[PDB]
């Protein structure tokens, strides 16, 4: 089994761990977690990386016509 | 597939059951506040809220998002490896060929 | 600084022989299939129908990278100059 | 769903080896000759070959068709057209200006692009 | 007083002989003159021998020069093309890139 | 033995081309004893589609 | 007894996937082609890629002939007689001075 | 060395240096036939090549648009990205 | 920059040596079908029969990747100069 | 661009040991299928007859390839410069 | 990818009735195995029909 974004259901209404379990800290600190958090996360990743491709962009085509000077 | 798939899952189930649980703890009272009245006059409510009805308005908004957006994105995700890259100066038309007395 | 370009012409016919060195690694591995699918039969000749799919299964898979490995050495040759 | 179905003797295989050795046997009980005009090389020990005594066994079906018995030898002169012109080139006496000028299928030729 | 146009027994009888052939009936008998007469034995070896050997002659002699000779000398210088390509002097006796 | 010994004597003292490579000197020799032309460069790499799928194409250079 | 195994082979195809399947697969692999092969290979402007011992070896049976050009004379005389059927004036292209997109 | 970087001269300078250099080469073939003394069906069997190629060379300085200045191809210059500043939805306006 | 081209005449050998030197690998492959039908036939003799058709099948397939790698070494000297 | 042919002499001779150390690699082979038979054999006296001809088949066929492999290092020097 | 072969055919001989459930297991252990050798035939192969 151990399918993708599934998650089965005791009869406490609680999610069963699969690998690990992070019940244990309180609602607090979950809540601090997951406030930012979405569900996804490659897209981030891409977003950081054109931001360094964009804060490391190339001005050339401004030098030679003289934006720098 | 990656063997953090589990892993993945517990998290996900995390965030999941906790935004429920913080739903639960404040309880009723949700209408009266202002963001919901603000979300009922937000354009991006009712579209996320419409692409999970029925009658093909998954496919309408999916096709909808990609229309709109995600050309948008295809053309972010090509400009990723050319933000880098050395460009020349752009050759501005001169504007001036191209006219011609009528006859 | 200074920049020398050189084409080394040696290197078309070196890493053939490179590639050709782990041509055979795979045959051993080849081999324990059958050797497996005989001692299997041994252990209960009535089950050598159902297995010998299996036995087929891990013949034509553990050869293939020998088959690939093969690829690049030929590949090296018959079009690079 | 627990569906319980019951085993199907169709779906088993108990059937193709036992009916591939009796096409093996029935190509082999073709292979069944007399003695009379029986002769066979056998190996400088004395042991037999192998494709040997597997000869009559083709041939004897070789007489059962029909066209191939009797197209199938047309492309063997082609052998020995290739056995005799061969002896002819590995000899044959040819122009030095010409070898120098045009050789056949020789590297680093500018003509031929490389 | 059958209503339908009965076919008769001669028809039947030819029609036989075209739909009672088998796959081996097809594939051997027309497979033996394929195999003789195509692109592996025959027509393959001929037209395959024809590029080297025209190679040959317009890289040597010349195409016009050639086209010009007799038929007889023309054979000749053919059958030489065709040594000098089975040869293969320069590729060390072997017909591989 | 005979035809490879006459060959590697004239491969020697290089009035014939060594074994599947063209030799310049004695083609041009041999051309210019045939009074045939002489063997030039026809290819034309920079023709309009011959090294469109080549990731490291050729530059053109007026020499 | 009616059938459209008989009388209708539009009925027929309409009502078995299995025959989509192949008209699909015809229009997947023209399209592929149209997208791909067309330009890159068959354009007149791509033509001479054949010529290429790595990207067509052996095309024309043999390494291709340069001194010959067959490619070359083959679409020298097309274009030879489409100008003798426009009656276009040869010289006519080397008259023409462009202009250049100056500032 | 090397390096992989941006084309040296603009486009329309680069089609007109070839256009030039087509005119050129056709030229040559069209004085070489004068010079043979040709007329004009050889002329035309002759040269017909390179009158492609000189046709071809004006058919893409032709079909070469240099770009039109606004703020959205300024905005698109400051960003550094490959920008088309003549569509509403990107990708997909090639499908609407 | 400047451009040197270099022929190396040395690499029609070395190749050679790394070729001949991936020949033997199979070889334990090799033995290993004749070894598996040796222990299948002292587990039953009477299945010796019906095993034998495999041990030969094994012994071709594992002697073909030797025999493999041996075309690149035979290959790489009697044409190349 | 310039062109430098080189002939290295040395080339003769690093390849000898290159395929020489293939030489040894079938020799596991080979042991095995003595390591084999003699098991088979203790593990059934009886069946010692029919399986020694399949018990030298291995054997000299493994040291074939070995031969094939060594053959190459005896041809790599006496024969060229 | 052999010895995971041998290991289910040796276990089917011991246990025809556990010959399904570890099927999944036969499959598994070929794929994410395959998988590190194409890896590294990607490698090969791009290294060279990319590289200038
Ligand atoms: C800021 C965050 C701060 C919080 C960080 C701490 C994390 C705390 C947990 C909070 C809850 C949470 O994170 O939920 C997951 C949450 C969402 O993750 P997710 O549920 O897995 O995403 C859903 C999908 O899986 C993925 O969603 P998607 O939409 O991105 O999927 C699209 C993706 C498809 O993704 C795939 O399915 C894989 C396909 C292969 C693609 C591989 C190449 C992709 C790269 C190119 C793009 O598409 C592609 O890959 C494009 C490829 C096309 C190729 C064309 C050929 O994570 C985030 O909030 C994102 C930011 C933080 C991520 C890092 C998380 C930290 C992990 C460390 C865990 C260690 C334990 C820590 C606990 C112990 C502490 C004491
Ligand atoms: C929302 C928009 C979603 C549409 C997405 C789309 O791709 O549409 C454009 C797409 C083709 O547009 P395009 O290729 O970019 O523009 C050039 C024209 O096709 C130029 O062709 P045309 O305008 O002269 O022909 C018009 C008309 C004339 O039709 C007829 O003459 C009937 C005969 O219909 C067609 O020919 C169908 C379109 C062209 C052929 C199929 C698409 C070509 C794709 C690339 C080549 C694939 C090769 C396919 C080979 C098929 C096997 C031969 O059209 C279609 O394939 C289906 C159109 C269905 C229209 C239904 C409207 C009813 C609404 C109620
Ligand atoms: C949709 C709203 C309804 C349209 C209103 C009715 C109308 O007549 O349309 C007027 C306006 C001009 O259209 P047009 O007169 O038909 O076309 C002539 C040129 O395109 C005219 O080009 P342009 O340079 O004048 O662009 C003007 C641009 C405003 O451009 C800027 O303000 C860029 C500087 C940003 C400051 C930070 O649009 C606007 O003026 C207002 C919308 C923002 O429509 C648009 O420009 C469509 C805007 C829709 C959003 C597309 C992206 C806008 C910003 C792109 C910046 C450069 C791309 C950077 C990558 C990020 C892309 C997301
Ligand atoms: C910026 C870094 C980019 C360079 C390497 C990219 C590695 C991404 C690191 C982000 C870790 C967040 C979790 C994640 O991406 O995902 C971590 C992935 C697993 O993701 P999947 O389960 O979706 O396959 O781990 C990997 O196997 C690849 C990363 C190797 C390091
Ligand atoms: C925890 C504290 C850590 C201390 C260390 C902090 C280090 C942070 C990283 C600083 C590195 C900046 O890295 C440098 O960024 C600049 C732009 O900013 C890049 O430069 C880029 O932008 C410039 C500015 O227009 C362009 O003209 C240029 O073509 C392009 O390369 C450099 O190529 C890169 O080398
Ligand atoms: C080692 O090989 C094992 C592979 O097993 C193949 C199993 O399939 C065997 C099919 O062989 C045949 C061929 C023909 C036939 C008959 C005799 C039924 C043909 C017929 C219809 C002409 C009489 C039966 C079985
Ligand atoms: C379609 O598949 C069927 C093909 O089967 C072909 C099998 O080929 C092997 C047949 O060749 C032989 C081998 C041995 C023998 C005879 C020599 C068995 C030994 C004998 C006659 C001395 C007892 C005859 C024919
Ligand atoms: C090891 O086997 C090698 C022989 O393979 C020969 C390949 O032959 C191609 C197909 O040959 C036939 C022809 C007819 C048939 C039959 C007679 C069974 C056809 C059928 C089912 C229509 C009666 C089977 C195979």
């Amino acid at each position: 089994g151990e399918l993708s974004e599934y998650v089965e259901v005791n009869e406490k209404g609680m999610p069963k761990p699969q690998a690990l379990s992070l019940w244990n800290m309180p609602y607090a600190k979950r809540r601090a977690l997951t406030k930012f958090a979405r569900g996804v996360r490659w897209q981030f990743i891409v977003l950081f990386i054109a931001l360094y491709n964009f804060k490391n962009r190339d001005d050339s085509h401004l030098l030679r016509r003289g934006a720098y000077n | 597939s990656s063997p953090l798939v589990p892993v993945w899952n517990d998290l996900r189930a995390l965030q999941v059951f906790t935004s429920q649980e913080y739903m639960q703890k404040r309880g009723p009272g949700f209408t009266n506040t202002l963001e919901y009245k603000l979300s009922c006059l937000n354009p991006v409510k009712w579209y996320d809220m419409m692409k999970v009805m029925p009658g093909g308005k998954a496919f309408v908004g999916t096709a909808l998002g990609l229309a709109l957006f995600g050309g948008w994105g295809v053309e972010f995700v090509k400009n990723i490896s050319v933000m880098t890259k050395e460009k020349p100066p752009i050759d501005w038309n001169n504007e001036k060929l191209g006219h011609l007395t009528r006859s | 600084a200074i920049a020398y370009e050189v084409t080394v012409n040696g290197a078309n016919l070196i890493g053939a022989g490179m590639a050709a060195s782990g041509v055979g690694v795979p045959a051993i591995g080849v081999a324990m299939c059958f050797s497996s699918y005989m001692l299997a039969a041994a252990r209960q000749p009535n089950m050598s129908a159902k297995l010998l799919p299996y036995c087929i299964l891990g013949f034509a898979l553990s050869e293939a990278l020998a088959l690939f490995t093969l690829l690049i050495a030929l590949l090296e040759l018959f079009v690079f100059s | 769903a627990a569906p319980a179905e019951k085993p199907d003797p169709a779906l088993d295989a108990t059937k193709a080896l036992p009916k591939a050795l009796e096409e093996v046997e029935f190509f082999q009980s073709y292979a069944v000759r007399r003695k009379t005009g029986f002769h066979l090389f056998n190996r400088a020990t004395g042991s037999p070959t192998i494709v040997g005594p597997m000869f009559y066994n083709l041939y004897n079906f070789v007489r059962i068709g029909r066209v191939s018995k009797y197209v199938c030898w047309l492309s063997l002169p082609l052998v020995f057209q290739r056995m005799w012109m061969k002896n002819r080139a590995t000899g044959m006496e040819y122009d030095i200006d010409l070898e120098n000028y045009a050789p056949f299928e020789a590297k680093k030729n500018p003509m031929h692009g490389h | 007083a059958p209503l339908y146009p009965v076919l008769s027994q001669a028809s039947l009888y030819k029609r036989h002989f075209f739909k009672n052939i088998k796959l081996f009936h097809v594939v051997f008998y027309v497979g033996a003159p394929c195999v003789t007469f195509g692109t592996a034995a025959w027509s393959g070896s001929n037209r395959n021998s024809r590029e080297a050997i025209f190679m040959v002659i317009e890289e040597r002699h010349g195409w016009d020069n050639f086209k010009k000779l007799s038929s007889h000398q023309q054979g000749v210088i053919m059958q030489e093309a065709a040594q000098e390509s089975l040869l293969a002097r320069n590729k060390g006796e072997l017909h591989l890139p | 033995n005979l035809r490879v010994e006459w060959e590697k004597n004239m491969e020697i003292q290089k009035k014939l081309h060594p074994s599947g490579l063209w030799s310049e000197e004695q083609a041009f020799a041999a051309a210019e004893k045939l009074g045939r032309p002489k063997a030039g460069h026809p290819m034309r790499v920079f023709e309009d589609g011959y090294q469109q799928f080549d990731l490291k194409p050729k530059l053109f250079d007026p020499d | 007894v009616y059938t459209n195994w008989q009388s209708s082979y539009t009925r027929l195809f309409v009502s078995k996937p299995w025959m989509w399947h192949p008209l699909a697969w015809m229009t997947l692999s023209v399209g592929i082609w149209w997208k791909f092969g067309k330009e890159s290979l068959c354009n007149e402007r791509s033509f001479y890629i054949h010529t290429h011992p790595k990207w067509a070896p052996h095309k024309f049976h043999t390494v291709y002939n340069w001194s010959r050009d067959p490619i070359k004379w083959t679409l020298a005389e097309q274009y030879a007689s489409i100008i003798r059927n426009t009656n276009t004036d040869i010289e006519a292209v080397l008259k023409i001075k462009l202009p250049a997109n100056a500032n | 060395s090397s390096y992989t970087g941006a084309a040296l001269a603009p486009k329309s300078e680069r089609l007109r240096l070839a256009f030039e250099e087509k005119q050129k080469d056709h030229q040559k073939c069209i004085e070489e036939a004068k010079g043979k003394g040709l007329k004009k069906d050889e002329l035309i069997d002759a040269c017909a090549w390179t009158h492609r190629k000189t046709i071809l060379a004006l058919k893409d300085w032709f079909a070469y648009r240099p770009p039109f200045q606004d703020r959205r191809s300024k905005w698109a210059e400051y960003c550094s990205i490959r920008h088309d500043s003549g569509s509403w939805l990107g990708w997909s306006q090639k499908f609407f």
